């Protein structure tokens, strides 16, 4: 099959700005390649097909070149409903999607809220523990969140689910867990979740003792 | 104007076979080749097939052959997939998309969510996370049902702007998610907290205070 | 030489392989310089002839469901008066062609090399002395000079409406 490699994978930008996708496709692909958007929960629509060629209804400002194997989706001046998911597409000899390339929204930077929660009472009488760390409300999107157990850094047992781009105010949120079994979690006190962002020098760190 | 309706979502166990309708209207059906698209996490988008209902021809992706079978039938203008031999790396929603004339991928169907697993239905534990140690934040967490989704609500609705609820994440079968809140001080003391979690699947309706 | 009976019928499949489609699009591909200028030139005319809506709504009133007697009685009809010409020798094709478009198959495969058959049986039957006469394969290419791209296609058009609206 013929490779297609698309790049950047994320793409912050900022409405008025110029944007530019890129797709490299291992073998030539002549003039068969087409840009895709995706919307959450919808399926790909055509942008731009045949490497230049703007489907009817897709505004002017979207605009494609290519060199059979070079290719180059453009935005000439970004507006909001412009937030997607892009994809390429040849069609040359059988067909290939690029992976993807995310494309979210500047904003000023804004340092997360954390909070951490110990396993319920409810759920140590069912037998298992799980800890609970929420990230809300950040930007950039680039962070780590870490788990320590007794001061110590904890890599078995997390799990971490983030929100898409807020329309509202163009943050992120995360939730991060640490699953241990019960009789693990009653051998340690200190619990921390720490989080690494761009809005402080140091990691944030919060925390609580099982022994309160 | 050209429709694309697919079947509905799909929960197969494993080793089993499932059929995906594809309902076209508001053209001539034996005019156009359809195709299918599989996206999945991972994977991405990957060209299965198509079929030209005009005589029933169909070329398949080498590494879908035998997996899928396309059909269509005239006189309904529906096209029909057959995924055979299902295993979790089948879990994925199935778009069926039309191939214009002189354009692509212009007309899509919605897709259709399959989801193959042998795990059986399962109704969620739902815990309160409460802070163990001005603005205060609360969440629930929602653990081991199956299968997706639940619905989360913060006072069947009356709280909503500071609510955050995650993607599920799937470890071991089942799914697990969070839902955050953040409430003022004041109301935290003085007004009643409650997540309400539905989970259709069973059946199952909890609401759960979040008592300190 | 050009104008042997297995150059004509070798030339001939080359053709019909090159001109007859098996689906709608294209996307995805399917994966002599003479003998090009020919398959080009038929395919300029196929589409000449795609977007004549008047000859589209007859053809696809077509009763397909023998497409063996359907193909033979047309063919014959097309050529039954002994007056051979080039645009005829298109509108053969280009019937071959939609006959596949429009007749299911479980193995297509194999209809497609069937109607193709068909088409090259005819042809060497009732038409492989007059193609001979005329020079070989190159009567073709030098009967596309002779006119415009709609001198030709509004010919072979008419070519079919005659031979469709009888049988
Ligand atoms: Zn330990």
């Amino acid at each position: 099959d013929i490779q297609m490699t698309q790049s950047p994978s994320f793409l912050s930008a900022s409405v008025g700005d110029r944007v530019t996708i890129n797709c490299k496709a291992s073998q030539n692909v002549n003039k068969y390649l087409d840009w895709y958007q995706q919307n959450l929960g919808e399926p790909p629509k055509l942008l731009i097909y045949h490497t230049n060629s703007l489907p009817t209804g897709i505004p002017s400002r979207f605009s494609g070149s290519g060199s059979g194997t070079d290719f180059t989706l453009t935005i000439s001046s970004l507006q909001v409903e412009d937030v997607a998911t892009y994809f390429c597409l040849q069609h040359d000899s059988g067909l290939t999607f690029g992976s993807g390339t995310k494309l979210e929204i500047k904003r000023a930077d804004a340092a997360p809220t954390v909070s951490i929660f110990p396993p319920s009472m409810e759920q140590l009488t069912s037998g298992g523990a799980t800890v609970v760390c929420f990230v809300n409300n950040f930007y950039p999107r680039d962070i780590s969140v870490k788990w320590k157990i007794d001061g110590s850094e904890q890599r078995d047992g997390v799990l971490d689910s983030v929100t898409d781009q807020d329309s509202k105010d163009s943050t992120y949120s995360m939730s991060s867990t640490l699953s241990l079994t019960k009789v693990e979690y009653e051998r340690h006190n200190l619990y921390t979740c720490e989080v690494v962002h761009k809005t402080s020098s140091s990691p944030v760190v919060k925390s609580f003792n099982r022994n309160e | 104007q050209v429709q694309l309706q697919q079947s509905g979502a799909e929960l197969v166990k494993p080793g089993s076979s499932v059929k995906i309708s594809c309902k076209a209207s508001g053209y001539t059906f034996t005019n156009y080749d359809m195709h299918w698209i599989k996206q999945r996490p991972g994977s991405g988008l990957e060209w299965i097939g198509w079929i030209y209902p005009g005589n029933g021809n169909t070329k398949y992706n080498q590494k879908f052959n035998g997996k899928a079978t396309l059909t269509a039938d005239k006189s309904s203008t529906t096209a029909y997939m057959q995924l055979s031999s299902l295993t979790s790396e089948d879990s994925a929603v199935y778009f069926c998309v039309r191939e214009g004339l002189g354009i692509t991928f212009e007309y899509w169907g919605q897709g259709v969510k399959v989801t193959v697993s042998s795990a059986e239905t399962t109704a969620p534990s739902v815990y309160p996370l409460a802070p163990g140690t001005s603005m205060v934040t609360l969440g629930c967490l929602v653990k081991g049902y199956f299968p997706e989704p639940v619905t989360v609500t913060w006072n069947s609705g009356a709280l909503s702007s500071g609510v955050h609820t995650f993607p599920a994440v799937l470890q071991s079968g089942l799914y697990t998610l969070t839902s955050s809140v953040t409430v003022p001080s004041s109301t935290w003391s003085s007004q009643a907290v409650t997540c309400n979690v539905a989970h259709p699947a069973s059946s199952t309706k909890v609401d759960k205070k979040i008592v300190p | 030489g050009p104008t042997s009976s297995e150059q004509i019928m070798k030339t001939g499949a080359l053709l019909l392989q090159g001109f007859i489609q098996d689906r709608a699009g294209r996307m995805g591909g399917e994966a002599d310089a003479s003998t090009k200028k020919l398959s080009e030139s038929l395919k300029r005319i196929g589409d000449e002839l795609d977007s004549n809506m008047e000859l589209q709504r007859m053809i696809a009133a077509v009763d397909t469901d023998s497409p063996r007697e359907v193909f033979f009685r047309v063919a014959a009809d097309m050529f039954s008066d002994g007056n051979f010409n080039w645009g005829r020798v298109v509108a053969l094709f280009y019937f071959a062609s939609k006959l596949v478009l429009k007749a299911l198959s479980t193995k297509v495969p194999e209809l497609i090399r069937t109607i193709m058959g068909w088409t090259l049986d005819f042809l060497r039957e009732r038409l492989l002395g007059w193609i001979q006469d005329q020079g070989g394969w190159d009567g073709l290419l030098s009967y596309f000079g002779t006119g415009t791209w709609q001198t030709v296609t509004i010919f072979v058009a008419g070519v079919l409406t005659a031979s469709l609206t009888i049988w």
